[PDB]
């Protein structure tokens, strides 16, 4: 992961203003509404039939916070993404059977949500930096698939 | 497919874009070039610097094409015909690149339309951009 | 899209496959599973060991559906509808995987039908597999 | 390049039996026939109107051999494909403007050409090892796009 010093600054700077609880909720929620194929992994979450059922679902909000906290771990270890996500990778592969293409969908829904929340502040150069990070996290989540 | 609800969402969102469409198209292209550098290979005869007028000029044309697609939401394959011959047969733009531009438009719209970019509308726009991409690539 | 000459190239090659279709579908599966391990995530209830019986049995099913597609090359959407609802709405197979299976099928055919696998025929089969994928993911 | 030693051994052994003149002309020839869109980068090679025109085009055959030459060079460099293909990467990016998505197309046509020439000896395991080589080469060539 080729992250220059400026990109890292920009990224980190940015993350420090993120309310993780909420952004996670929104991110996971929009993933299930915009790309309904990813609902097949969460049948135990109950009602997912409309946008309001999804976005306000308490199990969706709790899971989203969980995903985003892990995402948080990654940003604290940008120079060792593979090590940090190694056990999560094996989990998503061996136990959950998630096609890694789904990791890219989520990565991009997150970029959209950061842009939604920060508007102006989310400039092109800042988006470019976050796109490297989400690609990095998706590649690291994918590495132990076998 | 675009459902009725989807069409409504799209009309109402592009509606609110109004006169700022050209600037959004322009921002969307800059976002794409910076975040996904491989896309620049299709524009080696452009000046791709920040503020470039060639880029502003091009952003405007992309947004007019999208406006027209919305105006003819029930016959996009025929309304976008000329643009499909250009992209798929003259320029031969690989389909993945459409996904990258679409994503960049969504980011632009989200960054500028806080109150209208709800989950439902976001799903609708995404579907519309996919439909525009399928036409342009077929 | 599929031309008459493509249609022609595909019937002949496929008719050469003859009674090996089954054997070929299974081989193409095993090539896919070993070369592109992420595809195994859609088959967690299968024994995926070498030469195992679900894979073989499954190989027959894939190869027969292609037999049928060729026979109905002119109206695939209709002939395949049921497989389309299965892969697109029930299984929700991400499209990327279709390109991976198609490649493996091409590799298999080329490995077994050297004389029939000319460039023109490689070209038509590749357009054929892409059309089937399009039907199965829309 | 995560290749098991029995993988490297599998790749090397088959490669030593490869007739570069034939395979190289066939791989490049099939790229342009099977994926006509790639014809736009070789207008200078001449008449590419028909399969027969393409496969006998002496410029197509000669350039194929150069491309396989570069690929042999990576095979003997598997530990540093990045360094091995850097200049080639900059050329494909700054001088010829080739969308790196096209690298995958050539890699797969090449795998189809090996299978066509080796038949039964191009077993699933050998294929898998080569898919890894071919991805790594694609990635190496893309690395310096800016
Ligand atoms: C940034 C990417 C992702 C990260 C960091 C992440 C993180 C996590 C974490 C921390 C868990 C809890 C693990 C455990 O239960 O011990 C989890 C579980 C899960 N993940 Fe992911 N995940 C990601 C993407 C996805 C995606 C895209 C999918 C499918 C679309 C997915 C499907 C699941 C499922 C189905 C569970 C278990 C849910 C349950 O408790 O029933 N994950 N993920
Ligand atoms: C939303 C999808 C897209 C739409 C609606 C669109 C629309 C347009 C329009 C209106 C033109 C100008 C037509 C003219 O001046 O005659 C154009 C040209 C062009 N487009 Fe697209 N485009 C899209 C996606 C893409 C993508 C993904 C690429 C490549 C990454 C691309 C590359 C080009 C190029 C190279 C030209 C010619 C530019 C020039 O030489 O002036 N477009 N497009
Ligand atoms: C040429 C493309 C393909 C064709 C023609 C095809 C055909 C078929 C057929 C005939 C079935 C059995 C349906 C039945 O029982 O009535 C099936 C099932 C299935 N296909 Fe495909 N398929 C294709 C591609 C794919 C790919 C790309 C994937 C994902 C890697 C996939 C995953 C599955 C799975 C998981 C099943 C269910 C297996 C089971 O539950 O027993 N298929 N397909
Ligand atoms: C991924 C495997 C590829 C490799 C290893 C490769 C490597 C090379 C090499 C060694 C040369 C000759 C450099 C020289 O003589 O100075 C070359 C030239 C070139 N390559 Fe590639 N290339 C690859 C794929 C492609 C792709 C897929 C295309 C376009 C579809 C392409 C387009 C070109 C063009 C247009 C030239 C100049 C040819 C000419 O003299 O007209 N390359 N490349």
């Amino acid at each position: 992961m080729h992250l220059t010093p400026e990109e890292k600054s920009a990224v980190t700077a940015l993350w420090g203003k993120v309310n993780v609880d909420e952004v996670g909720g929104e991110a996971l929620g929009r993933l299930l509404v915009v790309y309904p194929e990813t609902q097949r992994f969460f049948e135990s979450f109950g009602d997912l039939s409309t946008p309001d059922a999804v976005m306000g679902n308490p199990k969706v909000k709790a899971h989203g916070k969980k995903v985003l906290g892990a995402f948080s771990d990654g940003l604290a270890h940008l120079d060792n993404l593979k090590g940090t996500f190694a056990t999560l990778s094996e989990l998503h592969c061996d136990k959950l059977h998630v096609d890694p293409e789904n990791f890219r969908l989520l990565g991009n829904v997150l970029v959209c949500v950061l842009a939604h929340h920060f508007g102006k502040e989310f400039t092109p150069p800042v988006q470019a930096a976050y796109q490297k990070v989400v690609a990095g996290v998706a590649n690291a989540l994918a590495h132990k698939y076998h | 497919v675009l459902s009725p609800a989807d069409k409504t969402n799209v009309k109402a969102a592009w509606g609110k874009v109004g006169a700022h469409a050209g600037e959004y198209g322009a921002e969307a292209l800059e976002r794409m070039f910076l975040s996904f550098p491989t896309t620049k290979t299709y524009f080696p005869h452009f000046d791709l610097s920040h503020g470039s007028a060639q880029v502003k000029g091009h952003g405007k044309k992309v947004a007019d094409a999208l406006t027209n697609a919305v105006a003819h939401v029930d016959d996009m394959p025929n309304a976008l015909s000329a643009l499909s011959d250009l992209h798929a047969h003259k320029l031969r733009v690989d389909p993945v690149n459409f996904k990258l531009l679409s994503h960049c438009l969504l980011v632009t719209l989200a960054a500028h339309l806080p109150a209208e970019f709800t989950p439902a509308v976001h799903a609708s726009l995404d579907k519309f951009l996919a439909s525009v991409s399928t036409v342009l690539t077929s």
